[PDB]
DNA sequence: GGCCGCTCAATTGGTCGTAGACAGCTCTAGCACCGCTTAAACGCACGTACGCGCTGTCCCCCGCGTTTTAACCGCCAAGGGGATTACTCCCTAGTCTCCAGGCACGTGTCAGATATATACATCCTGTGCATGTAC
DNA sequence: GTACATGCACAGGATGTATATATCTGACACGTGCCTGGAGACTAGGGAGTAATCCCCTTGGCGGTTAAAACGCGGGGGACAGCGCGTACGTGCGTTTAAGCGGTGCTAGAGCTGTCTACGACCAATTGAGCGGCC
């Protein structure tokens, strides 16, 4: 249900702090788990129809990571 | 007759010629793999293997750490104008990101 | 020659400019859509 | 059973080679797999494109030397051509 | 003094490595989001981790395209305009 | 007699040919009687409909030859072409009309 | 010599599609292009993910997935029952 | 029909003019000696196919075109409706094409 | 010098394209640095293509080949 | 009010145990890699012909140097909205745990789907010619 | 008002096809044991919330200079023939790599011993502020 609101202020305000930012104007927070949403919707959206080629119930490692080479923004130490 | 010596010593080459042989072989990469191009292959991924590994050591050592974690690894590939190119779109687990501000924050 | 309605559609698209009645593009038929058309005309009025 | 089939040993040796002194992590380890398993399938995958757009069968040396020159960035493409080519040199005697 | 203390901790998150989102938050919401997609989905927890890293690598990024867009229009505070700038000319949407 | 797979399929895009580019591009050393049927039939739909856009678009500007600035206006238009399409460029096409806002007069 | 192409066939959808209407050989050339990228970017992931799991054989089902993968939206989904029609058309006609 | 104009009117019906059609803006010739200087550099007396370097021209216009759409929104952005170089540098880095 | 050859009016109506209501007058120089970069990424491209062949002559498909290597799909010239 | 000598309540110090995590073995065993066959087809060398691209001579509309001028930038001044920061109080995230169940993996076995050898025929690519569309 | 570009008619060679053949891949049903989902108990680190206040951004106002738009001038971009250097082919050829079947090297797993850092805790010294003695 609620998750997305589940990403803390704090949580979003540090991981901007560590982007370099110094200041947050308020509206930032809500806009941005909108974002975050939407990359995490693109790469499960990709990532289970790996998992559901494989005829598999699990999603592996793998998966996201093949998932993330597919959008041409490669992760590497997770396997491959 | 027998007595073997492995692809790799004869190339001079610590990389696996054998491995690269049977990769490029079984991956399709085509119906037919001519006898020195794995050879050439397994010397490229030794050169770039070299020079990663020779800048996160310096990274690591110039952190005072004898020991590569991926943050010496992140702080070799983006310290680095060439290998930050060839790199230009691969994320490292657990790396964090090259140390930087901008000046326009930067106080009085 | 004939080019008098491109240069009264030139006209028309300037008389709509200077008095501002336009699109954010500055532009200015459900029986031609696709099937796939129609499936996402569908969702956007649900 | 499945094996796993690293690089794990040659980053290895390749680390002892030019930092002797010097250790890896496993989760280092990881990421440095990677990296030599992902410039194989770009490199590979860029030398197979080489041979289909000249209709050529084989992938040779010069097809992988052609990769190399295109997907490398500056200096790494002359330095990897002088080690590929030093290598088959060797290999050829 | 204000301000200052936001700048020592841009350092301080710089010098550190580790994930910046609480693990149960970003768990959920994984599941949440792959619902829609299939039901009863089982996640492997390496997985999870690596979307995470994903994810926070993907973000850091676009705050550090934004902080460029920011400081373009003469801002040091970052706005919801500022993000509408970077995802479009990225070309992303 | 015989009957090609094209016309045993229904579609118009050659399912042959696509046999042979699939046998012969070495994507496997083995490819499933299903495949080419399968992938000719999804490169027909996308043809399909992306000259059915054209040639709305060429219509509506009264035209009855389709030139490559009415494959850049249906592509253009239409999202989810936009998106498959995404960065590729067409040879003479141009850019869709597109006066941005807050430049437009007041 | 020949340079095969899909010229006939795409001429062949429009005057199915548009039987009125008419193509310049530069939008024939765009077209041709445009199948064959499309062609090159399926077929290129269907062999990857015939590796992802260890098979040989690209069988139908890979071509599905990875039509799936590469066209966004609801294109994806009427893709695929052009896709499914056509295979059950042809098993169906043996 | 008038005498001096109103300022912005003329660019504003530019704007329509050339995006309503589809010719090279570069003059053929200009581009066609251009792309010589830039081959001489990497290998002596190359030869160019009529086809291929009328094709760098259009990937030139469209990858043009493809920065100045982004460099006017940055622009926009920034409270101005005036392109400077300060624009073009800022697009390039937040695409990733160089820095 | 062939590079000034890209005159000031074909860099208007080139951004004018891309719907800039006002230029300011370093763009027209500082332009040709931009487009010179990016030919000199395609041309080191195709001529590489090229001399992989063994031919002299850089082809459409040495050009549009560079291209898709980019990541910018050119179509319509060849395939 | 000012000095100093015992008390007992005070930090700061050095050696032990352990756990994370490589590190270097150290097997040891099972499986890929290398060698030496015989075979056959790719790519090479090398002519030959033809497109095709340089390098050539005519020419108008576009490029461009100069001029005014007006609208936009950049600068500054003022001010209230809003983000920081500093605590405070609470809760849910982290953890480790155990169940206990689901399913990913592996192996034995099969059959059906696909490679491939080859004989026909029908499809579609090069040419040529007819005629209407865009300009 | 015109004719170049598409669109149709035809030949013919190459490739798509039907059929028979042989087989190995993928599908299926079996078990092993891995490991993920749920649900619990507790601590306490991070989060939500608030009040206080600073300063940042937004706005409005101004002057300066910069780009636009107009203008006349003239140069060079756009469009037509001649040579020869390539690019595509055809052939003949031999070197190269494949396939196949062995023997050994080596690499991965598992396990072990081993440090060895690095982090707490205890054991054993000492230092000092707390105070009474004295005049």
């Amino acid at each position: 249900r609620d998750n997305i609101q589940g990403i803390t202020k704090p949580a979003i305000r540090r991981l901007a702090r560590r982007g370099g930012v110094k200041r947050i104007s308020g509206l930032i927070y809500e806009e941005t788990r909108g974002v975050l949403k939407v990359f995490l919707e693109n790469v499960i959206r990709d990532a289970v129809t790996y998992t559901e080629h494989a005829k598999r119930k699990t999603v592996t490692a793998m998966d996201v990571v093949y998932a993330l080479k597919r959008q041409g923004r490669t992760l590497y130490g997770f396997g491959g | 007759r027998a007595k073997a010596k492995t692809r790799s010593s004869r190339a001079g080459l610590q990389f696996p010629v054998g491995r690269v042989h049977r990769l490029l072989r079984k991956g399709n990469y085509s119906e037919r793999v001519g006898a020195g191009a794995p050879v050439y292959l397994a010397a490229v991924l030794e050169y770039l293997t070299a020079e990663i590994l020779e800048l996160a050591g310096n990274a690591a050592r110039d952190n005072k750490k004898t020991r590569i974690i991926p943050r010496h690894l992140q702080l070799a590939i983006r310290n680095d104008e060439e290998l930050n190119k060839l790199l230009g779109r691969v994320t490292i687990a657990q790396g964090g990101v090259l140390p930087n501000i901008q000046a326009v924050l930067l106080p009085k | 020659g004939l080019g008098g309605q491109e240069e009264e559609e030139e006209q028309r698209w300037l008389d709509a400019l200077e008095k501002g009645e336009l699109d954010d593009n500055g532009d200015l038929n459900e029986r031609l859509l696709t099937a796939r058309q129609r499936a996402l005309l569908q969702k956007a009025r649900s | 059973r499945s094996r796993k089939e690293s690089y794990s040993i040659y980053v290895y040796k390749v680390l002892k080679q030019v930092h002797p002194d010097t250790g890896i992590s496993s989760k280092a380890m990881g990421i440095m797999n990677s990296f030599v398993n992902d410039i194989f399938e770009r490199i590979a995958g860029e030398a197979s494109r080489l041979a289909h757009y000249n209709k050529r069968s084989t992938i040779t040396s010069r097809e992988i030397q052609t990769a190399v020159r295109l997907l490398l960035p500056g200096e790494l493409a002359k330095h990897a051509v002088s080690e590929g080519t030093k290598a088959v040199t060797k290999y050829t005697s | 003094r204000p301000g200052t203390v936001a700048l020592r901790e841009i350092r301080r998150y710089q010098k550190s490595t580790e994930l910046l989102i609480r693990k149960l938050p970003f768990q959920r919401l994984v599941r949440e989001i792959a619902q829609d997609f299939k039901t009863d989905l089982r996640f492997q927890s390496s997985a999870v981790m690596a979307l995470q890293e994903a994810c926070e690598a993907y973000l850091v990024g676009l705050f550090e395209d934004t902080n460029l867009c920011a400081i373009h229009a003469k801002r040091v505070t970052i706005m919801p305009k500022d993000i509408q700038l970077a995802r479009r000319i990225r070309g992303e949407r």
